[PDB]
C-alpha cells in the first residue's frame, strides 16, 4: 500500500478535491490544533452526502478530499459512505510537521474482512472468567490490571488457590534467625550451587524438627 | 500433530495438578505460607483428620480425658 | 464417532459467567472438529439481556441433564 | 428568598397543612402530602441507575426459580430512558399537586 | 500528550488512596504510609482539643458559667467579621461589648464534670494538649526514621542462603503484627486508661465536686444508680467505680494473645482456624472495615446514653446541648456503619482471595454461595416494613383527615412495653432494696405509644434497606449476572455501556452512592423522632400516629423562630442560623443537578464554551487550551459531588433547625 | 457410537455440595453435633421403622410428612 | 417508692402473675367506654358535624345526610365502647398479643390475609406451573386460569403436601445461583 502526498489543510487552500460543502462552525478548530484527519475517495456520481461536522455535501465525480479534527469523524463518513457503495476510501492522520500516516485500511483490506498475515493483538485465550483475581496479583506487575495477566500467571495464580486450601498439608515458612545471620553483605561464602544443597539440608533439618516436635502430643 | 484445544485443556490440568502440589511444598515461599498466615504453625497443629488435635487445648494437651 | 452430547438432547450449563449457569438447555448441534474450542451449540427458552437465547459452549461445560419438567428451568 | 420562604411558603401554607377535618380543604391537604410524597418518590428513578434494579431483580428472581414460579415474561428492570422518564413524570406531577394543593386550599379558605 | 481540567477530580477522588499510589511497591512502603497518617490525624485531633480548650480560655466565659449554669449559656468564640454593620450593635453582643456565639457542644459540662474551676487549667490544658500534638508529629518522624534504618540495614543483611530474600514479609512485622496490638490495645489502651481515669476522678473530679472529704478513700467507689438529684447527672463515685471494673476487666482480658514471648497466650490465627471465621486478617480494608463496624455501635451507644442517663453537670438542663449532642453522635455513627459495608466491599474487591469454584471454607464463599438468599430475603422484610408502615401512615393519615381519629389503627407497642415492664421491675427492685433509695435514671425507659411503634418500624424499615443496597453491592461487586467480570475493573467505575440492557449504576461504588441515600433518610427519621419526643412528650405521644402530624406540628410549626430570624423587622441571634439554613437549602439542590443531569449534555456545553474562548480576541493568542484542556466531570465524579453536595446540604439544614427549635 | 470424552475434557457437575468437602478439603471438626457426610434416608428408613399401628391405619402414620423433612433438607 | 416518679412518668405493674399478660391489664390502656379523651375527642366529633348540620336547609337532602352520618358516629362510639384505648389519649388501640379474644385483636384479620394471600400466591404459582410458556402470560388461558383461582382454595393442605414430598423447592444445583465470585 502507498501512502497519499495529504498536504497539510492549511497549505491546499481551494483544491479541486474538495467537494461541495456548505461549511459550518462544526469544523475543525484552528488557532488552536494542528493535527488532522483526512479521508480520500474516489466516486462515480456527485451523490449528495452529510458532513460530519453539521451541514450537507455534494461529492465529485473524481476524487475527494476532505479534513476533519478526528478520526471518528472520518470514519463516520467511511461508513456513510460505504452504505453509499463507495470501496477504495483511505483515512489519513496528519501530523503537525506534515508526516502522513495511513490508518483506517491499514493492510489495504477493511478490518471486519479476514486478511492473512495478521496476528491477534490482545489476545487472551480463555474465557472471560478465565482472568485471575485482582486480590492475588497484589504489588506484584499487575497490582490492579489483573485482565492484563499473561496466561502461565494465570494458570500459576490458579494452582496456587488450588494449593492454599489444603491446609493441613501446607508447609510453614520457618522463622529466620536474624540475630546471628545478618552479616555484612561482604562476609559471604560464595558457592552459589552449593547454597541450594544448604537449603535441602536446612529445610530437611527443619521438616524433621517439625515432625518430631509434633510427634509428642498429636 | 497439531496442538488441538483439548491437548492444551490436558496441559492446564497437568500443570495445575503438578503446581498445586509442588506449591504446598517447602520449596515455593509464598507470602500467604508464612506463620500467623494459612499454614498451621511449624509443632502445633491444630486440625488432623478433620479432628481437633491435642495441641488446640494448648496446655491442656498433656491432660487425660478422665 | 460422535463426540459431545447428542442434537436434541438436554444439558445442565458449567459455564460460571453464564447467563445460563445451571440453567439447562437443547443441543442444537456439536461441532466435529477437533480444532474448535467451543463446539457445542446450546439454544434456550429465556433469552439472557441481549435477547439472544443461544451460545456455544465448551465440551467441558454441558452435563447432558435430563428435561426441565413443569415449571423448572 | 428568606422573604418567600416565610411570608409565602410558610405563612400562607397555613391554609393548606392545618386543612384536616375542616370540610372544604381536607383533600386539599391530603393531596399536599400525597404531592409531596410523589414528588419525593420520583427521586428513587431519578438519581438511580438500572444496572442496580437489575441485579435486584436477579436476585429476587433467584427465589422465585427456587419455588418453582417461572415468569416467562423475563424481569427486566426499566430501560434509562424510561427510568428518566418516569422520574420527571412523577417530580413535575408531585410538585404540581404540591402547589395545585397549596394554592388553592388557600384562596378557598380566604374567600 | 498531556491532562485535561478532570485530572484534579481524578487525583482528588483517590488522594488518600494510598493502595492506588505509584511509587509504592510493598507492603512494606503502604504501611509505613498509613502509620505515619495515623501520626498526622491524630495531632491534627490533638489541635483540635487544644483549639477548643484555648477558645473557652480566652474568648469565653467559662469562668461565670461555672458559678450559674443552669440559666447561663457558654460562649463558643468571639465574632470577627468585617461584613458585619461597623454601626449600631449586632444582635449578638451586649450593645458596645465584642461579639459571642452560645457554644452547642457540650464542652463547658464536660470540663465541669471533669474538674475544671479556673481559666488557667484550661489554659495549662492547651498548652499541654499543643505539646502533644509536637510529640505526635515527632513519633512520626522517629518511626518514620527508625524503618527506613531497617531498610539502610538491609545493606549489611544476608543469610548467606536463598532464604534470605524472607526478610521481605517481616520488614513491616512492626505494623502488621496482630497479636501484639489486640494484647497492648484491650490491656494497655482500654483497661489501664480507664484505670488511669478513674485515678483522676478520685483525685480531682470528686474532691472537686463535694465538700472536702477524707484522702480519696475506698468510700469514693459507690453502686448507687443513676442522676444524682442536685446536678441531675450520673454520680462521679460511679462513674469512677465503673471505669474501674471496666479496667479491671480488659485489664485481664488484655492477656490473651502471643504478644511478647511464645511461651504465653494463643495466636490470634489459631483461634480463628478453629471457629466459624478464619478469614485474611491481613487485608487492611478488613481490619478497617469491622473496626468501623466496632466504632458505630459505639458511638450510636454514645448518643443513646449521654441523653437517657445525663453523665455531666448540668447537661440535662440545656434544652440545645442534649439534642445537638445525640443528633451529631447518631449522624457519626451512621457515617461509620455506612463505611464499614464499604470497605467490605473494597475488601472482597482488592484483598479477598477465593477458591476455585466449591471450596465452601471461607466464611466470605459460604456468605457468597447463597448470596441471593440473602438478598431476596432482605428485600422481603425491606418490602414488608414499608408496605405495611406506610399504608397503616396513610391510614391513619385519611381517617384523621375525614373527622375520624377514633377509626385509626393504633398497634399498641406490647413488646417494647414488654421489655420495659421487665427493665423497670428489674431497677425497682434494685432501688427498694437499698437505704438510700429514691433514685432515678431520667429517660432510660421513656413512655412508649403507638406512635413510638410506628417510627421504630420506619427506622427498621430504613436500616433494613440500607443494609440491603449495602450488602448487595458487597456481594456483587466481585460479580453478579449483569456483569459477571466486575471483579477485574475498579471498585468504582462509570458503567457498563447502554447494551445489555444498560448499565448505569453497576459498580459497587454505585451500590455504596445508592446506600447514602437510605443513610440519610434512615438518620433523618431518627433525628426527628428524637427530636420530635423531646419537644412536646404529650403531643408526640397523641398525634404522631399520622404523618400529617410529623408535618405540621414538627415541621412547620416548630420552623417558625428561625425563619422570623432575619427579617424586615430586625434580627435575633437566629440570623446565622436562618442564612445557614436557606444556604444548605442551596447546597441540597445545587446537587440535584449532579445526580439528575449527566455527563454527555455538559460535555457538549463544555465543547460550546470552550468555541466560544477559542473565538474570543484576546484569549485565543494566550490560551488555546491544550494545557489543562476544561472537561465535563466524568461519571463517577458527577455522581460523587451530586452525593457530597446531596449529603452537605441534608445534614447541615437540621442544626439550624435544631438551634430555633430548641433555644 | 459415541465417543468417551476423556478426564481432561470432563465436567465437573455438581455433585460437590455445601454438605460436604469440595474439589479437596476437610471439612470443619465439629464436636457432639451434626457430623460425618448426610444422605437421603429417613423417608425410607422411617417405612421400616415401627410404630405404626391399627389405630390410624396400619401403616407409618405421618401425616404433615414430618419425617421426610431431612430428605427435603437436600432440596 | 413511687415508680412514676422514679422512670420520669412511666409506671411499671410491679407484679409477677399471669393474670396480668394480658392486654387488658395494662394500666397504660383503658376500657373506651369510661375514658374522658374518647368521650370528649367523640363528643366533639358530634359537636362539629351537627354544627355543619345545622348551616344548611332543614328540609334538604344534605340535612337527611348529616342526620344519617350522626347515626354513624353515635352507632361508632357505641361500638368502640369495649375497644381498649390510652388512658390519655382516647383513641381505641389494636391487640397484637395474639390474644384471640379481645375487641380490636389483629389475630382474626392477620388469619384472613394470611389465608387470601397465600390463596393468591398458590394461584398465580399453579397458572404458571401449568402455562410454561411466555404466550400464556400475556393472552391469558382464562379457562385454566379461573380453574386455578378456585382451586387455590386448598392451598394450606396442597402447598405443605408439596413443601414435604419435594415438589415445592428445587435445589440449588438447578437454578441460578448468581454472579460469579471467583476463578482465576
Ligand atoms: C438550586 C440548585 C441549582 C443551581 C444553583 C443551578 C445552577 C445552574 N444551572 Mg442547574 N439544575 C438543577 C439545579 C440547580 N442548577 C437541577 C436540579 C437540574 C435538573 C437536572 C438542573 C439542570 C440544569 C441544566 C440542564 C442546565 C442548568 C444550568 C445551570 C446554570 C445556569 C444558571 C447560571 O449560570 O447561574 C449562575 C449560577 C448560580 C448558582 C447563580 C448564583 C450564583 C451565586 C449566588 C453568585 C456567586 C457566589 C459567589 C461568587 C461566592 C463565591 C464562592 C465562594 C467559594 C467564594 C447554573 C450554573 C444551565 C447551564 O449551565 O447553562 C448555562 C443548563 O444547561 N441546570
Ligand atoms: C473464655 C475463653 C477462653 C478459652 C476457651 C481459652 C482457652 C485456652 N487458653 Mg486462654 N485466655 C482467656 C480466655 C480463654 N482461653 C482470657 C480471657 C485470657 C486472659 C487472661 C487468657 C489467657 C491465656 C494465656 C496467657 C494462655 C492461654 C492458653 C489457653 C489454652 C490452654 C488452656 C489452659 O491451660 O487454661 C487453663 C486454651 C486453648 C495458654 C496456651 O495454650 O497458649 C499457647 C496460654 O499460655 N490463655
Ligand atoms: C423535609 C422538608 C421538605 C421538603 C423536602 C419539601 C419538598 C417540597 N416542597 Mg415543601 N414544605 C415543607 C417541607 C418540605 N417540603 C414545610 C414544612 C412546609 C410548610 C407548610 C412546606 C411548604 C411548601 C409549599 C407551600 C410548597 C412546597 C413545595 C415543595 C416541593 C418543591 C419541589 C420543587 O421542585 O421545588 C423547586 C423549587 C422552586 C421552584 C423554588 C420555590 C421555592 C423558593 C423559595 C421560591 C423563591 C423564588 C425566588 C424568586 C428565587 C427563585 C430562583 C429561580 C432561579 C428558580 C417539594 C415537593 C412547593 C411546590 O409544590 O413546588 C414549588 C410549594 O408550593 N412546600
Ligand atoms: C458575604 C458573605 C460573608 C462572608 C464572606 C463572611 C466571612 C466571614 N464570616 Mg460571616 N456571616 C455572614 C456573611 C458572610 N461572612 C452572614 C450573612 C452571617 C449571619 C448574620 C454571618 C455570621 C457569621 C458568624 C456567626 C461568624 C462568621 C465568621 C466569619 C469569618 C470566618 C472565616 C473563616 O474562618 O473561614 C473558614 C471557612 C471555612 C471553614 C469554610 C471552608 C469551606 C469570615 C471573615 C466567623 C468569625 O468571626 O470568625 C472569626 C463567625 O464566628 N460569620
Ligand atoms: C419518597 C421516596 C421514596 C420511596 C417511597 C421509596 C421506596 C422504596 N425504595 Mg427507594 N430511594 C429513594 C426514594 C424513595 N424510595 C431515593 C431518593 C433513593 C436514592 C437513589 C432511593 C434508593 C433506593 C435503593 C437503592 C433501594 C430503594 C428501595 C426501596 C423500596 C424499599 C422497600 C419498601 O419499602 O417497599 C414498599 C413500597 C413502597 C412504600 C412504595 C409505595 C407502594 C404503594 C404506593 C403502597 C421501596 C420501593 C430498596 C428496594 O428495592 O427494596 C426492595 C432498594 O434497594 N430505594
Ligand atoms: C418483617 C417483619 C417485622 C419486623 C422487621 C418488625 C420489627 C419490629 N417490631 Mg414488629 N410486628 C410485625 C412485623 C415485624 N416487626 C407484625 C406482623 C406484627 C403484628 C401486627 C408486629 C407487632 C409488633 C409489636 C406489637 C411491637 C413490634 C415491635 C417491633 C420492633 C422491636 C422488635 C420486636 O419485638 O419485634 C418482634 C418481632 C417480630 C414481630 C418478628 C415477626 C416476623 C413475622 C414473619 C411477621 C409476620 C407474622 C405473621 C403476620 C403472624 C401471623 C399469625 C397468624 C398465623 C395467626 C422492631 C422494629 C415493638 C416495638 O417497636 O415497640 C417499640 C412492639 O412493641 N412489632
Ligand atoms: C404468581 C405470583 C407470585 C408469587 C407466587 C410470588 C411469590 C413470592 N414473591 Mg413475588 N412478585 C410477583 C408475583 C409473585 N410473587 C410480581 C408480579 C412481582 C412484581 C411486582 C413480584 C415482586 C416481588 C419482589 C420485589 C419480591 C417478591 C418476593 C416473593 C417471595 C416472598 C413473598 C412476597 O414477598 O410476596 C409479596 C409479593 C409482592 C410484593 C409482589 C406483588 C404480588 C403480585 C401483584 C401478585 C400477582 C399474582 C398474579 C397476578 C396471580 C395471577 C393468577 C392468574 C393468572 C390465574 C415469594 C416467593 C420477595 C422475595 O424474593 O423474598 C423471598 C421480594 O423481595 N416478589
Ligand atoms: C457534611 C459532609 C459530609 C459529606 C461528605 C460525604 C462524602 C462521602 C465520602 C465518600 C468519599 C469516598 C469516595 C471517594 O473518594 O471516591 C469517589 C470518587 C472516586 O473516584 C473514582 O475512583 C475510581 C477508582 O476507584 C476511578 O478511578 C474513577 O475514575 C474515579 O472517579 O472520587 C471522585 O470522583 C472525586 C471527585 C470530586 C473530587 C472533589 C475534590 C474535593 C475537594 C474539596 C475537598
Ligand atoms: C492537615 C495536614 C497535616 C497537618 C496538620 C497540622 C498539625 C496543622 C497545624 C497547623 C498549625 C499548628 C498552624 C500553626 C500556626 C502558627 C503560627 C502561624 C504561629 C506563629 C507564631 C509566631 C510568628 C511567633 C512569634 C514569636 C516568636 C518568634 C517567639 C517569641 C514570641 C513571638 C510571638 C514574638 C498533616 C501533618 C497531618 C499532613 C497532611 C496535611
Ligand atoms: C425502582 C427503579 C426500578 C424498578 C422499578 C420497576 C421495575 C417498576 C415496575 C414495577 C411495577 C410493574 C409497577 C406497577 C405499579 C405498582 C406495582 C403500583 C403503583 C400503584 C400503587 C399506588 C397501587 C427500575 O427499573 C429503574 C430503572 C432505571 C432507573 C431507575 C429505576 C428505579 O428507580
Ligand atoms: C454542572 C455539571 C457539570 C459542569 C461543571 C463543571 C464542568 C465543573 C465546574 C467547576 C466550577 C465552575 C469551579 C471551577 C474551579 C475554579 C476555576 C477553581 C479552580 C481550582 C483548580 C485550579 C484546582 C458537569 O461537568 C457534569 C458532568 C456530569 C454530570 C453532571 C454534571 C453537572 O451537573
Amino acid at each position: 500500500v502507498v501512502a497519499e502526498a495529504i498536504p497539510r489543510p492549511e497549505d491546499l487552500l481551494d483544491s479541486p478535491k474538495f467537494p461541495m460543502f456548505e461549511g459550518s462552525t462544526g469544523g475543525y478548530m484552528s488557532r488552536s490544533t494542528r493535527e488532522r484527519h483526512a479521508i480520500t475517495w474516489t466516486a462515480k456520481g456527485q451523490a449528495k452526502f452529510e458532513m460530519p461536522t453539521g451541514g450537507f455535501a455534494i461529492m465529485n465525480q473524481g476524487e475527494n478530499l476532505c479534513y476533519f479534527r478526528k478520526k471518528e469523524q472520518c470514519i463516520a463518513l467511511g461508513k456513510q459512505l460505504r452504505k453509499m457503495k463507495i470501496e477504495n476510501y483511505k483515512i489519513y492522520r496528519l501530523k503537525k510537521d506534515g508526516t502522513v500516516i495511513f490508518m483506517h485500511p491499514a493492510d489495504g483490506v477493511f478490518p471486519e474482512k479476514v486478511n492473512k498475515g495478521r496476528v491477534q493483538v490482545n489476545g487472551r485465550p480463555f474465557t472471560i472468567r478465565g482472568n485471575p483475581q485482582q486480590s492475588e496479583l497484589k504489588f506484584t506487575k499487575y497490582q490492579g490490571k489483573g485482565y492484563e495477566a499473561d496466561p502461565l500467571t494465570t494458570m500459576f495464580v490458579k494452582a496456587r488457590v488450588m494449593a492454599f486450601a489444603d491446609v493441613p498439608n501446607l508447609f510453614a515458612l520457618p522463622q529466620p534467625n536474624m540475630d546471628e545471620l545478618v552479616p555484612a553483605e561482604e562476609v559471604d561464602k560464595y558457592t552459589r550451587q552449593e547454597y541450594t544443597t544448604r537449603m535441602m539440608e536446612a529445610l530437611k533439618r527443619v521438616q524433621d524438627d517439625r515432625a518430631a516436635k509434633a510427634a509428642k502430643s498429636l | 500433530y497439531t496442538e488441538t484445544v483439548a491437548d492444551e485443556r490436558l496441559f492446564e490440568q497437568v500443570y495445575l495438578q503438578y503446581t498445586s502440589e509442588y506449591l504446598k511444598g517447602p520449596l515455593y515461599w509464598h507470602p500467604d505460607k508464612l506463620q500467623g498466615w494459612l499454614p498451621d504453625y511449624p509443632g502445633t497443629p491444630m486440625i488432623k483428620e478433620g479432628k481437633y488435635t491435642s495441641h488446640v487445648i494448648g496446655n491442656l494437651k498433656a491432660f487425660s480425658s478422665n | 464417532p460422535w463426540v459431545g452430547p447428542k442434537k436434541g438432547s438436554w444439558v445442565k450449563i458449567l459455564r460460571p459467567e453464564s447467563y445460563w449457569f445451571q440453567q439447562r438447555g437443547q443441543v442444537v448441534n456439536v461441532n466435529q472438529k477437533p480444532e474448535v474450542k467451543y463446539p457445542v451449540t446450546v439454544k434456550f427458552d429465556s433469552v439472557n439481556y441481549a435477547n439472544v437465547n443461544t451460545n456455544g459452549y465448551a465440551l467441558w461445560e454441558v452435563i447432558e441433564a435430563p428435561a426441565p419438567g413443569p415449571g423448572e428451568v | 428568598i428568606n422573604g418567600w420562604l416565610r411570608n409565602l411558603l410558610w405563612s400562607e401554607a397555613s391554609q393548606v397543612i392545618q386543612s384536616y377535618a375542616l370540610s372544604s380543604i381536607c383533600p386539599y391537604g391530603f393531596i399536599f402530602l400525597i404531592g409531596h410524597f410523589i414528588w419525593a418518590f420520583s427521586l428513587m428513578f431519578l438519581f438511580s441507575g438500572r444496572a442496580y434494579w437489575q441485579e435486584l431483580i436477579e436476585s429476587i428472581l433467584w427465589s422465585h426459580h427456587k419455588l418453582k414460579i417461572i415468569p416467562h415474561i423475563q424481569p427486566r428492570a426499566l430501560s434509562i430512558s424510561q427510568g428518566r422518564a418516569v422520574g420527571f413524570i412523577h417530580y413535575t406531577l408531585g410538585g404540581i399537586g404540591s402547589t395545585w394543593a397549596f394554592i388553592i386550599s388557600r384562596l378557598l379558605v380566604l374567600t | 500528550g498531556r491532562c485535561a481540567s478532570s485530572r484534579y477530580l481524578q487525583v482528588l477522588g483517590s488522594i488518600h488512596d494510598i493502595e492506588c499510589g505509584f511509587g509504592i511497591d510493598n507492603t512494606l512502603s503502604l504501611n509505613l504510609q498509613i502509620f505515619t497518617a495515623h501520626w498526622g490525624h491524630l495531632t491534627i485531633i490533638l489541635i483540635w482539643v487544644s483549639s477548643n480548650l484555648y477558645h473557652i480560655a480566652s474568648n469565653a466565659n467559662y469562668s461565670l458559667w461555672v458559678k450559674n449554669p443552669i440559666p447561663s449559656m457558654p460562649i463558643a468564640h468571639n465574632i470577627w467579621d468585617p461584613h458585619f454593620t461597623n454601626s449600631t450593635s449586632t444582635p449578638y453582643s451586649h450593645t458596645i461589648i465584642t461579639t459571642i456565639l452560645i457554644a452547642y457542644s457540650g464542652i463547658y459540662n464536660q470540663l465541669y464534670t471533669s474538674g475544671f474551676n479556673t481559666i488557667n487549667q484550661i489554659y495549662k490544658t492547651t498548652f499541654t494538649f499543643s505539646c502533644l500534638a509536637v510529640i505526635s508529629i515527632l513519633l512520626a518522624k522517629i518511626h518514620i526514621n527508625t524503618h527506613s534504618e531497617l531498610l539502610h540495614k538491609l545493606a549489611s543483611h544476608t543469610s548467606q542462603i536463598p532464604s534470605f530474600f524472607q526478610l521481605l514479609y517481616f520488614l513491616d512485622v512492626a505494623i502488621s503484627s496482630v497479636n501484639i496490638r489486640f494484647n497492648f490495645h484491650t490491656g494497655i489502651l482500654v483497661g489501664l486508661f480507664s484505670i488511669g481515669y478513674t485515678g483522676h476522678l478520685l483525685d480531682i473530679t470528686i474532691p472537686a465536686s463535694r465538700a472536702p472529704l477524707i484522702h480519696t478513700s475506698p468510700s469514693y467507689l459507690t453502686f448507687f444508680g443513676g442522676l444524682k438529684s442536685n446536678t441531675s447527672s450520673l454520680y462521679l463515685t460511679d462513674i469512677a467505680h465503673h471505669h474501674l471494673a471496666i479496667g479491671i476487666i480488659s485489664i485481664l482480658t488484655g492477656h490473651l494473645y502471643s504478644s511478647f514471648r511464645a511461651a504465653l497466650g494463643t495466636y490470634i490465627r489459631d483461634i480463628l482456624y478453629t471457629s466459624h471465621l478464619t478469614h485474611s486478617i491481613k487485608s487492611l480494608h478488613l481490619a478497617l472495615s469491622l473496626i468501623l463496624a466496632s466504632c458505630t455501635p459505639l458511638t450510636s451507644t454514645t448518643a443513646q446514653h449521654i441523653y437517657s442517663l445525663t453523665p455531666y453537670f448540668y447537661l440535662s438542663y440545656d434544652h440545645i446541648y442534649s439534642t445537638a449532642l445525640y443528633v451529631h453522635h447518631s449522624y457519626i455513627t451512621s457515617f461509620l456503619a455506612i463505611a464499614s459495608h464499604a470497605h467490605t466491599a473494597i475488601t472482597l474487591v482488592r484483598d479477598w482471595v477465593a477458591p476455585l469454584e466449591q471450596e465452601s471454607s471461607s466464611k466470605q464463599i459460604r456468605i457468597h454461595t447463597h448470596k441471593a438468599a440473602i438478598i431476596s430475603h432482605l428485600s422481603w422484610v425491606s418490602l414488608w416494613l414499608g408496605f405495611h408502615t406506610l399504608a397503616v401512615y396513610s391510614h391513619n393519615d385519611t381517617c384523621i383527615a375525614f373527622n375520624s381519629p377514633s377509626k385509626q389503627i393504633l398497634i399498641e407497642a406490647s413488646n417494647g412495653q414488654l421489655i420495659q415492664q421487665a427493665s423497670g421491675k428489674a431497677l425497682y427492685g434494685t432501688i427498694n432494696s437499698i437505704n438510700n433509695y429514691n433514685k432515678s435514671f431520667d429517660s432510660f425507659i421513656h413512655p412508649i405509644s403507638p406512635g413510638d411503634l410506628y417510627v421504630h418500624h420506619a427506622i427498621a424499615l430504613g436500616l433494613h434497606i440500607t443494609v440491603l443496597i449495602l450488602l448487595k453491592g458487597g456481594l456483587e461487586a466481585r460479580g453478579s449476572k449483569l456483569m459477571p467480570d466486575k471483579m477485574e475493573h475498579s471498585f468504582g467505575f462509570s458503567c457498563d455501556g447502554p447494551g445489555r440492557g444498560g448499565t448505569c449504576d453497576i459498580s459497587a461504588w454505585d451500590s455504596f452512592y445508592l446506600a447514602t441515600f437510605w443513610m440519610l433518610n434512615s438518620n433523618a427519621w431518627i433525628s426527628f423522632y428524637f427530636h420530635y419526643k423531646h419537644l412536646t412528650p404529650r403531643q408526640f405521644s397523641e398525634s404522631s400516629t399520622y404523618l400529617e402530624s410529623w408535618f405540621r406540628d414538627y415541621l412547620w410549626f416548630n420552623s417558625t423562630p428561625l425563619i422570623h430570624g432575619y427579617s424586615t423587622l430586625g434580627a435575633n441571634d437566629l440570623s446565622v442560623q436562618s442564612w445557614s439554613f436557606l444556604l444548605t437549602h442551596l447546597a441540597w439542590a445545587s446537587g440535584f443537578m449532579f445526580l439528575i443531569s449527566w455527563r454527555g449534555y455538559w460535555q457538549e456545553l463544555i465543547d460550546i464554551i470552550l468555541y466560544i474562548h477559542l473565538k474570543t480576541p484576546i484569549l485565543i493568542n494566550l490560551w488555546n487550551g491544550d494545557i489543562y484542556t476544561p472537561l465535563a466531570l466524568s461519571i463517577v465524579q458527577a455522581r460523587f459531588i451530586g452525593l457530597v453536595h446531596f449529603s452537605t446540604g441534608l445534614i447541615l439544614t437540621y442544626p439550624p433547625f435544631i438551634i430555633g427549635a430548641t433555644s | 457410537x459415541x465417543x468417551x470424552x476423556x478426564x481432561x475434557x470432563x465436567h465437573p457437575k455438581h455433585m460437590l455440595v455445601a454438605g460436604v468437602r469440595g474439589y479437596e478439603m476437610e471439612w470443619q471438626p465439629i464436636p457432639g453435633d451434626a457430623v460425618k457426610y448426610p444422605k437421603p434416608n429417613s423417608e425410607e428408613m422411617f417405612k421400616t421403622m415401627i410404630g405404626a399401628d391399627v389405630e390410624t391405619g396400619g401403616e407409618a402414620w405421618d401425616p404433615l410428612g414430618f419425617h421426610k423433612l431431612f430428605d427435603r433438607n437436600f432440596d | 417508692a413511687k415508680p412514676l416518679e422514679m422512670f420520669g412518668g412511666v409506671d411499671i405493674d410491679l407484679e409477677d402473675t399471669p393474670a396480668h399478660w394480658t392486654i387488658k391489664a395494662s394500666p397504660v390502656l383503658e376500657p373506651c367506654k369510661d375514658n374522658k379523651k374518647f368521650h370528649k375527642k367523640l363528643k366533639d366529633e358530634l359537636y362539629k358535624v351537627k354544627k355543619n348540620q345545622q348551616k344548611f336547609a332543614e328540609g334538604s337532602a344534605a340535612y337527611a345526610r348529616f342526620n344519617k352520618k350522626i347515626k354513624m358516629i353515635e352507632l361508632r362510639e357505641t361500638a368502640y365502647g369495649d375497644r381498649l384505648c390510652g388512658k390519655k389519649d382516647g383513641l381505641p388501640r389494636t391487640i397484637a398479643t395474639g390474644e384471640w379474644n379481645v375487641r380490636g385483636s389483629a389475630m382474626w384479620p392477620a388469619a384472613i390475609f394470611l389465608y387470601i394471600a397465600g390463596w393468591i400466591g398458590w394461584a398465580g404459582r399453579s397458572y404458571l406451573i401449568r402455562t410454561n410458556d411466555a404466550a400464556k402470560e400475556i393472552n391469558i388461558d382464562v379457562p385454566l386460569a379461573v380453574t386455578c383461582m378456585a382451586s387455590g382454595f386448598s392451598w394450606p393442605v396442597a402447598a405443605w403436601q408439596e413443601i414435604v414430598n419435594g415438589e415445592m423447592a428445587v435445589p440449588n444445583d438447578q437454578i441460578h445461583n448468581g454472579g460469579p465470585w471467583n476463578q482465576s
